[PDB]
């Protein structure tokens, strides 16, 4: 199937609580493999998935180094988008970094990605070219220009055509018992009663894995999209993922409601009803 | 051929 | 701009009364980061609750997943108190088996 590695980073201000706080966390899918936390004992680069504890002691000491410069260049960053927006040093700010690369069924670069939010908005983007920068405002058009004059976009095309693509090949090939393999969903349909007039037909999804399903009631063959709960999908805790979707039906009407279920580990799509 | 280099916004 | 956690309560397992089981407090959607997530046994905290590593959706909101060993019985109530910037109180969800 397609694949993806991305890092995800946090960095977050506090005055007069130290310095800003970094946390770097790596997946392939929807699998973590490494962490960083500089608010650790001891800030390392640490396993968060067995497949990645191989990797050899170098592959450990130089990612350490890696996020140990990220924290510092995260800092410079915050210390540089509190003067763009003119904000007091009274106050707390976030930013966050999403970066990483996305491959097809034969591991050829689908695409790359380099991304920055601040205070939970969009602040700059590397364009699906992987050569020029979409800045949301008058502050993104600064780090636009400085990164325009430095030929940052050159450095994270080769990181992302390259090294990024290599090693998700990698850690494809090393966890391919898990990372390359679907668990479809364990369903059922649940049944209670509201009123006399009305009751709950609950739609289960148990055990996938990946994250992505589809989970719909439909009534008489229609979509029921305005009348469905559907809740966020959510971890189990042991790698897999589980969600609900349910409707408030008339008393004796529960077979004209079908649950439909897609997901990338089923054989053919299911088609459940109440019993 | 490690995890990426970040640079300062 | 902030943005309110949602809030679910599950076990990782269908639970069945005396078998061992984990009890997940699963927040998600907020922004900041900073959350303050209790699990709760008949009202009172419980010690030791391990927790995700901080992650956040393609949206930037953040997520982490609360979590603990338990044995449910037909007699012990479980929550989720859950405190954020966008709450003026604790906001308690109650653990059902059926949710």
């Amino acid at each position: 199937g397609s694949h993806s590695m991305r890092y995800f980073d946090t960095a977050m201000s506090r005055p007069g609580r130290g310095e800003p706080r970094f946390i770097s966390v790596g997946y392939v899918d929807d699998t973590q493999f490494v962490r960083f936390d500089s608010d650790a004992a001891s800030p390392r680069e640490e396993p968060r998935a067995p497949w990645i504890e191989q990797e050899g002691p170098e592959y450990w000491d130089r990612n350490t180094q890696i996020f140990k410069t990220n924290t510092q260049t995260d800092r410079c960053s915050l210390r540089n988008l509190r003067g763009y927006y003119n904000q007091s040093e009274a106050g707390s700010h976030t930013l966050q970094s999403m970066y990483g690369c996305d491959v097809g069924p034969d591991g050829r670069l689908l695409r790359g990605h380099n991304q920055y939010a601040y205070d939970g908005k969009d602040y700059i983007a590397l364009n699906e070219d992987l050569r020029s920068w979409t800045a949301a405002d008058t502050a993104a058009q600064i780090t636009q220009r400085k990164w325009e004059a430095a030929r940052v976009a050159e450095q994270d095309r080769a990181y992302l055509e390259g090294t990024c693509v290599e090693w998700l090949r990698r850690y494809l090939e090393n966890g391919k018992d898990t990372l390359e393999r679907a668990d479809p969903p364990k369903t059922h349909v649940t049944h209670h009663p509201i009123s006399d007039h009305e009751a709950t037909l609950r739609c289960w999804a148990l055990g996938f894995y990946p994250a992505e399903i589809t989970l719909t009631w439909q009534r008489d063959g229609e979509d029921q999209t305005q009348d469905t709960e559907l809740v966020e999908t959510r971890p189990a805790g042991d790698r897999t993922f589980q969600k609900w979707a349910a409707v408030v039906v008339p008393s004796g009407e529960e077979q004209r409601y079908t649950c439909h279920v897609q997901h990338e580990g089923l054989p053919k799509p299911l088609t459940l009803r109440w019993e | 051929a490690f995890a990426g280099k970040k640079y300062c916004l | 701009i902030q943005r309110t956690p949602k809030i679910q309560v599950y076990s990782r397992h269908p639970a069945e009364n005396g078998k061992s089981n984990f009890l997940n407090c699963y927040v998600s959607g907020f922004h900041p980061s900073d959350i303050e997530v209790d699990l709760l046994k008949n009202g009172e905290r419980i010690e030791k609750v391990e927790h995700s590593d901080l992650s956040f959706s393609k949206d930037w909101s953040f997520y982490l997943l609360y979590y603990t060993e338990f044995t449910p019985t037909e007699k012990d109530e479980y929550a989720c108190r859950v405190n954020h910037v966008t709450l003026s109180q604790p906001k308690i969800v109650k653990w059902d088996r059926d949710m």
